[PDB]
């Protein structure tokens, strides 16, 4: 459980002299607030995709998302530094990180540590390890950041399924949840998982596994209505403008081929467009939670990875578990979908293909021309409250078929 | 008892703001018809409001079709008439008069405002019915269908309506997205079920949606599903008592009680900081969990017992010394007394506050020497209770009790005059003196004091040791403050008990420390120095007495070693209290406790730990007298049951306990405590400058500089709010008050270990869905405010003697009005004139000492026209009146109060700003006078039209709508509905949930409304009596 | 986890007993040695650390030792960082020894009191290390000197290898020699002030004494 060597790592700037924010933007994050911990994060995010993910300082959820990261960043290397540090703004209400407090006034000696793109072990740092217990709920916060930071792309989310020994008393508890979308879930889960420091008991553990994958399924195309994990696939509510919500669906069709033992992806996102989909960053919530239990086949391999998060600790390497991330632009990912759907002869594509096709890449447009002028703004202010990123990035491409493929593949 | 109210419940409509007709017009002219007259022509009832001048106006919860009653909510009335009261509320105290009100305690009354409309809006929007709309009116549409009251489909679905008229609300109506009316789609997929949800396009107020949207994942994330459920019993329950685990589908199960320790931690400390000073407080609670405890557990104390087993030895009558009654007698007899000793017990859960302490009764009355076998027997008593107590102390003063008695036969090693050899034992209750030679036995002269060295050895290596036993539930954790999560340690050492029956087990701790003292008088009655005193006789008969109260079969031992760690456990899920426990010790004098503390305030940055705080804050100690010889005679003759089945006997007797689920409505309790704290915090930062990042947009709204007094008023008003919001006898954060000053809630959990050891322990807060809320409610507000009635920018009183329709409202404020303005000149001096000299005019002192006429551009801060009022009046008012000094009136943000009149008629207002002037008072203003002509729609002549008030910003947005059911408005033109307000219907671009705020609040988009029921904890699962 | 607790964890690093184990001294306070009030904690540490230092000095290449890492490691109780406390003076020697150092005195078979107290006595003075380590893990001697097998827990030597010298070579067993010693003072190039000299002369010198004339 407690992963001595719980590495991570915050953020890189983009071709910044400081980390990204400017000091107004790092003012309203710590001083608005108060606690380290994703309570207040996670209630922007939970409101089930009706308010608008745009604001002045917060663009999008996933904007949100990476000030969160960098915040972590920045402040972090305070008291995780050497002989610990902490001024400018933050200087730590308590050594045990109790809250985000504006410099206590007969406290100067501990600098404000100007650190660039590093990686930190929490465990080496003692006033971290004596408090292993507290450190617990942030390890998982933690995650969060290292798992987008270690790129530059949309999260890099774990899969995992284990098959055959599958507990009856999961299926059970499982489907008393059936009508929630997935968003939901995460959030009981993650709160349970902070709230007890975290156990060894496997059972929340393999629900969000499991949970990860049937969503990941579904959203392919190798799940559906008809093919299921036993009645289980997620339905894409609202077949019209790109909304379509995946709730939880038990329905009894057919029970989809038991793969071959222990099947395991990591996917990411090339797009910008990731940060307009509660759906995508919802299971990579949910694979960070995983982590926190399990030691993960050391970290998707420095192969599509920028130079700076390259040759890091114990988590890149090159012969090991998942060399290649797999990787997906989400409009044409839809169209995948869509396909299998009619391969099968689950539906004519005549109306419902077409459809959908066409409101998605509506949405694709309506995005990327407000990520792209919103962007404008950090790409030409001090200022980065959002992710880093050229036109071309948007292309699709990214080995999104590829991952499809795999994914199916999968679940034989 | 007092539950929360967490469940409040809304149908009808979320709608917190009202659609406003202000003027219809009767017969409207003569030779036409009045457009408007239409509705009621054709029978039906308009869904929207068309006539001549309508308004929006805030309303809380004014289109709401529940049973349910919150009963705090914000009423405004239309800004034509005056709606001051609302914004005096607070603090106009001092300024009775109903017309005024204060400006500069307007960001405060504001703020309370904001803070009671969220709070009488936390509300379960649910689903009522709905209807397959195959119609001509409706496209095959599916409405609410409320159950009563046709009148309100008509409001909720504008859509609806048919058009007769080609009239400009018709237009806007017949250029907008129609299909979105009512319900989209449903959400159940459970065959044979009813649905969990609707999606319904609905007349749905975005900023009161946001509210509720918020407190339903607020709720949310609390709730519990049954499996999860089961484990938090099954472990309270360690396994002896037994719950039927149902294979079902989970049915929506609405069950927020969890709570996080967190809050249950600072639930806690506000318990314990209202307990005002006095000892005694804690007695009362002590020992009702004594009498709890005395009535669940299979213990059998029969003291009659013991008194057979004495009667067995046979003496000569000879000799007056009676042991045997002597003891009897002293031992109270009674068998009521327990109180004592089960207190005992239940104390070493609570030693971080809550203290026994071996009290100076059944204390050696005599002292003396070794004269009197009575004083012998009285230390016996006390070495016996003593291991029982929760005292650290209680070794010292188990040795001092005899080292008292051994006063004469032989000098020993005492300290100062104050730690003189006759100084009871008592005494010795602090860690600074701990005696030398009690610390050091080794050095005690061997040849000397030979006994007394005995004794001590015996002590320090026969003293039970402290041990640790487990309790509550791994999902949750516990509430736990200095103590590891699920812990508690017992003082004595813990031996599992199996599920077994019965034995009289005398290989215990507790015995071998009877035995050895028993022993030890042994030797000291045999003691070669006291034997040749002695008639010998006698000297066998004491220790035949000694040894046969040795050889008594005991069970008390057994118990204290194997069952009392699982009665605590048992006791402690269940406690009025939680364990509070802070390290038990030894006998180890480098870490005694001398205190736990409690911080409320931070003087900005002290961190003078412990060397203020043991002097300048909340010690934390109680201390509770406990009696000697009731412990040792329930120790002495301790029996269970003959046919004791321990398995079985626990199964029956825990049962009923844990049925009651009151303890989870205790959970609920704390999150709102939790909430309010923040709460509380993060709005008296908009008052008052904090130690704690806030947002702050209210900076604009003058206010007075905020005391400590000030902030402590308005605290308990935000305070005083929440208890009644969630109908809340019990006492929220008050304590906090009492302290003179509350306005620092800076908290630290807090302990003294003597040897300068504090734990000083704080607790950051998590999430806060309702600081959240209100906030967005403040960012909205700093657009919407004219939805208040609150009005933005400064006046400038000017005379306008026109012909046509200059809103008052909408001022396109190029005027110089600025510093930077021709001729336009500051006045903000105090009192100061000049009258007439040299055949001069009376003039004004300026900004830079230059007299000027009253003829002119004056800038006036609205405080410089307060304090000198009927000056103003006098002088310059003239000059308004009929001439023109263009006054500037700095005013920040400011209320109205709306007149309409007949625009084909000859009005001044000077009659009504007149009044508006003299009114003045330097500590109150009576809301703003704009009067305006009606829009008119027809061609008619032109009047004289006298204005006064101007203003360097627009104010206009609150104007719902002009004329509606009219064909041309002409004459006082204006403009119709704002389109913004309902993006997606009008617009079929939009799908019913974008980034709006704080921009524009939207009236009309799809509304979920959901099915949940709420089941009881005891309910969910089904029962095994059989235990 | 399980054991809220800290008194001392004292996990082997070497060969486990029976299995891969600790032990945990109970809370007791042991006044054998003046003015020392000690958890047995202590006393395991320094023993097992004497036997060391004294296997050290016997080390043999080629001879079959029965542990090499003759030392435990401490877990709990760690609460303090800086070298106040016995506990933590124990840790760097541990270090040290186990790193492949040698004492000069070496101690007897079963010790004395008398050396124990002695010892003790020496070891809560002044003075402080290069090498510190992690309390996560046991560095031992990135001069591979050191006979590091892979252990368990430790990972090798200190993380960080800094600039200090070292060398090897075995203790010349001689006996305590009954007899005063004479000392040719060869002499080295850094050339004191003549008041220094004086100073600390009088700051070191056991003189006056009662001098035996003896014969003229």
């Amino acid at each position: 459980m407690a992963q001595r060597q719980f590495f991570g790592l915050t953020y890189n700037f983009y071709g910044q002299p400081a980390p990204l924010f400017d000091l107004n933007d790092l003012q309203e994050l710590a001083g608005c607030y108060a606690r380290p911990w994703t309570s207040r994060f996670s209630h922007l995010a939970i409101s089930t995709g009706s308010l608008p993910v745009w604001s002045a300082r917060y663009p999008s959820v996933a904007s949100r998302n990476i000030v969160v990261n960098t915040l972590l960043g920045a402040h972090l290397n305070p008291f995780a530094g050497g002989q610990i540090t902490s001024h400018q703004g933050i200087t730590w209400r308590d050594p045990v990180l109790s809250s985000l407090a504006p410099v206590p006034a007969i406290q100067p000696p501990p600098v404000w540590a100007v650190a660039e793109n590093v990686l930190l072990d929490s465990n080496n740092y003692p006033t971290y390890v004596l408090n292993l217990s507290s450190m617990w709920p942030i390890n998982q916060d933690v995650h969060i950041m290292t798992m987008w930071a270690l790129s530059d792309q949309g999260p890099i989310y774990h899969l995992e399924v284990p098959v055959d020994p599958m507990p009856a008393a999961t299926t059970a508890a499982l489907m008393a949840y059936t009508g929630v979308p997935i968003a939901h879930l995460a959030q009981t889960a993650y709160r349970f998982a902070g709230q007890l420091p975290q156990s060894p008991d496997s059972t929340m553990v393999s629900t969000i596994r499991w949970l990860s994958a049937i969503w990941f399924g579904s959203l392919t195309g190798r799940l559906n209505r008809s093919r299921t994990c036993n009645g289980f696939y997620f339905e894409f509510a609202k077949p019209a403008l790109n909304p379509d919500q995946a709730v939880l669906k038990w329905n009894d069709g057919a029970r989809a081929a038991p793969p071959a033992a222990a099947q395991s992806s990591y996917i990411r996102c090339i797009s910008p467009h990731w940060q307009h989909q509660i759906v995508e960053v919802a299971g990579a919530l949910m694979s960070q939670s995983v982590t926190a239990v399990t030691g993960l086949p050391a970290l998707i391999d420095e192969a599509t990875l920028p130079a700076w998060s390259q040759g890091v600790a114990n988590l890149t390497g090159n012969g090991q578990g998942v060399v290649p991330c797999l990787d997906y632009n989400p409009v044409p990912m839809a169209a995948a979908r869509h396909l299998q759907w009619r391969q099968d002869g689950l539906i004519t594509a005549a109306q419902e293909a077409q459809l959908n096709n066409d409101y998605t890449a509506y949405a694709l447009t309506i995005e990327r021309h407000l990520t792209a002028m919103l962007v404008a703004n950090p790409i030409a202010a001090g200022r980065m409250p959002i992710q880093p990123f050229n036109a071309a990035d948007f292309g699709q491409a990214g080995q999104t078929a590829a991952a499809v493929a795999l994914a199916q593949a999968m679940f034989v | 008892a007092n539950g929360p109210e967490l469940i409040i419940e809304d149908t009808g409509l979320c709608t917190s703001f009202m659609l406003l007709d202000n003027i219809p017009s009767a017969h409207l002219t003569k030779e036409l018809i009045g457009f408007t007259w239409f509705m009621q022509m054709y029978q039906m009832t308009p869904p929207l409001p068309e006539g001549a001048v309508n308004r929006i106006v805030c309303m809380t919860n004014w289109a709401s079709l529940g049973d349910e009653g919150r009963g705090l909510e914000v009423r405004l009335p239309p800004p034509t008439d005056s709606s001051v009261h609302a914004y005096k509320t607070v603090l106009s105290r001092g300024y009775i008069d109903n017309a005024q009100f204060n400006p500069l305690a307007l960001r405060s009354n504001v703020l309370l405002m904001l803070l009671q409309f969220t709070l009488s809006n936390l509300k379960i929007n649910k689903s009522s019915t709905f209807t397959s709309d195959v119609t001509t009116i409706t496209s095959g549409r599916m409405i609410r269908a409320f159950e009563g009251r046709p009148e309100l489909l008509a409001l909720a679905y504008p859509g609806r309506a048919v058009l007769p008229t080609q009239t400009k609300n018709a237009q806007f109506l017949s250029t907008a997205i129609a299909d979105r009316i009512g319900r989209l789609d449903r959400a159940n997929l459970i065959g044979g079920e009813v649905s969990a949800m609707v999606e319904c396009m609905e007349l749905c107020d975005a900023l009161t949606l946001h509210i509720r949207e918020t407190y339903i994942m607020l709720l949310r994330s609390m709730h519990q599903d049954p499996t999860q459920i089961v484990q938090i019993v099954n472990e309270c329950a360690n396994n002896l008592l037994n719950s039927t685990i149902p294979i079902s589908l989970r049915p929506t199960i609405l069950c927020p009680w969890f709570a996080s320790s967190e809050d249950l931690r600072l639930q806690e400390v506000m318990h314990l900081v209202n307990i005002s000073s006095n000892t005694a407080a804690a007695l009362p609670l002590v020992e009702a969990l004594s009498t709890l405890l005395r009535s669940v557990t299979p213990l059998v104390l029969d003291p009659t017992v013991l008194t057979n087993a004495i009667t067995t030895i046979s003496e000569s009558t000879t000799q007056t010394i009676s042991p045997i009654s002597e003891i009897l007698r002293l031992l109270q007899p009674m068998g009521n007394d327990y109180a004592a000793f089960w207190k005992c017990i239940a104390s070493w859960a609570y030693n971080g506050l809550v203290t026994t302490v071996l009290s100076e009764d059944a204390f050696p009355d005599s002292s003396q020497s070794i004269t009197h076998l009575p004083s012998m027997w009285k230390c016996l008593f006390l070495t016996l209770a003593g291991p029982m107590t929760s005292d650290p102390h209680s070794p010292v003063k188990v040795f001092m009790a005899l080292a008292n008695l051994l006063a004469q036969p032989e000098p020993i090693a005492i300290g100062v005059p104050g730690m003189h050899q006759t100084t009871p034992a008592s005494q010795f209750s602090h860690p600074g003196v701990w005696p030398p030679g009690f610390l050091n036995p080794q050095l005690i002269n061997p040849q000397q004091a030979p006994l007394l060295r005995a004794f001590a050895e015996h002590i320090r290596a026969n003293w039970p040791q402290p041990s640790e036993f487990g309790y509550g539930s791994t999902l949750q954790g516990s509430a736990n403050l200095f103590i590891p999560s699920n812990r508690m340690v017992y003082p004595w050492p813990n031996q599992p008990l199996p599920r077994l029956t019965v034995a009289p087990t005398y290989d215990s701790a507790m015995s071998n420390w009877i035995s050895t003292t028993i022993a030890f008088f042994i030797r000291v009655v045999n003691s070669v120095n006291m034997t040749a005193t002695v008639n010998d006789l006698t000297r066998r008969t004491m220790t035949g007495v000694m040894t046969a109260m040795r050889q008594v079969k005991t069970m008390t031992p057994f118990y204290i070693q194997h069952m009392c760690p699982t009665e605590l456990s048992v006791l402690a899920s269940v406690t009025v209290t939680p364990p509070f426990q802070v390290p038990f010790t030894r006998l180890v004098q480098n870490d005694v406790i001398t205190n736990v503390l409690v911080a409320r305030v931070d003087p900005a940055q002290r961190g003078d730990a412990a060397v203020d705080i043991r002097a300048t804050h909340a010690t934390f100690a109680a201390a509770l007298p406990v009696d000697p010889a009731a412990i040792v005679v329930a120790m002495l003759c301790g029996q269970t049951e003959t046919n004791l089945i321990p398995s079985h006997h626990y199964g029956k007797a825990f049962a009923p306990l844990f049925a009651s689920n009151a303890m989870f409505t205790r959970n609920q309790r704390a999150v709102i405590t939790r909430e309010a704290f923040v709460c509380a915090r993060s709005a008296v930062a908009q008052c008052q400058d904090a130690g704690f990042l806030v947002p702050r947009p209210l900076d604009a709204l003058r206010q007075f500089d905020v005391t400590s007094a000030a902030a402590a008023e308005i605290m308990h008003a935000v305070n005083d709010a929440f208890k009644t919001a969630f109908d809340l006898d019990g006492a929220l954060l008050d304590g906090l008050a009492l302290y003179g000053d509350p306005r620092i809630a800076d908290l630290s959990a807090a302990y003294l270990q003597y040897g300068g050891n504090v734990v000083r322990e704080h607790v950051p807060p998590g999430p806060s869905h309702i600081h959240r809320a209100l906030q967005q409610v403040e960012s909205t507000f700093m657009a919407e405010m004219n939805l208040f009635n609150v009005a933005r920018g400064n006046l400038y009183l000017v005379q306008t003697a026109t012909n046509g329709n200059w809103s008052p409202m909408a001022p396109v404020a190029a005027p110089p009005f600025v510093r930077g303005g021709p001729n336009v000149r500051v006045v903000g001096r105090f009192g100061t004139i000049v009258p007439r000299p040299n055949g001069l005019e009376p003039q004004l002192i300026d900004d830079g000492n230059v007299p000027r006429d009253i003829a002119g551009d004056w800038v006036y801060p609205s405080d410089v026209l307060q304090v000198s009022v009927a000056v103003f009046r006098d002088y310059v008012w003239p000059m308004v009146k009929a001439g023109r000094t263009r006054v500037l009136v700095e005013l920040g943000h400011y209320v109205y109060t709306l007149h309409y009149y007949d625009p084909q008629i000859s009005l001044d207002e000077a009659p009504i700003l007149e009044e508006w002037l003299s009114k003045i008072n330097p500590a109150g203003i009576p809301p703003v006078p704009f009067c305006i002509p009606i829009p008119q729609v027809y061609p008619c002549i032109t009047a004289r039209r006298v204005h006064y008030a101007f203003t360097s910003e627009n104010n206009n947005d609150s104007l719902f709508s002009t004329n509606a059911a009219s064909i041309d408005t002409a004459f006082g033109e204006n403009a119709a509905v704002s389109p913004l307000r309902w993006p997606g219907l009008v617009d079929p671009n939009y799908r019913v949930g974008t980034n709006d705020l704080p921009n524009r609040i939207t009236l009309y988009n799809s509304l979920y409304r959901y099915n949940f029921t709420y089941p009881t904890l005891d309910g969910i699962m089904y029962v095994r009596s059989a235990t | 986890a399980n054991l809220a607790a800290g008194p001392t964890v004292l996990e082997h690093f070497d060969s486990p007993t029976y299995g891969p184990h600790l032990l945990l001294p109970q809370t007791g306070d042991v006044l054998g040695y003046s003015s020392s009030l000690i958890s047995q904690a202590a006393l395991l540490m320094v023993e097992s650390v004497m036997d060391a230092l004294r296997d050290n000095a016997n080390a043999s290449a080629s001879t079959a030792v029965t542990r090499l890492d003759q030392s435990y490691h401490p877990v709990t109780s760690f609460d303090p960082s800086t070298f106040n406390t016995l506990l933590q003076r124990a840790t760097n020697l541990a270090l040290l020894a186990v790193q492949g150092v040698q004492s000069e005195s070496a101690i007897p078979a079963i010790p004395t009191m008398s050396d124990v107290r002695s010892f003790v006595a020496r070891l809560m003075a002044e003075g402080d290390p290069q090498q510190w380590f992690p309390y996560r893990v046991d560095q031992i001697l990135y001069w591979p000197e050191s006979p590091f097998v892979p252990p368990i827990g430790p990972f090798y030597a200190p993380f960080r290898p800094v600039n200090f010298p070292f060398t090897t070579g075995s203790y010349t067993v001689v006996p305590d020699a009954s007899r005063p010693l004479r000392l040719l003072p060869q002499y080295r190039n850094a050339t004191i002030t003549v008041q220094q000299a004086d100073d600390a002369y009088e700051d070191t010198a056991l003189s006056p004494l009662i001098t035996t004339h003896g014969f003229c």
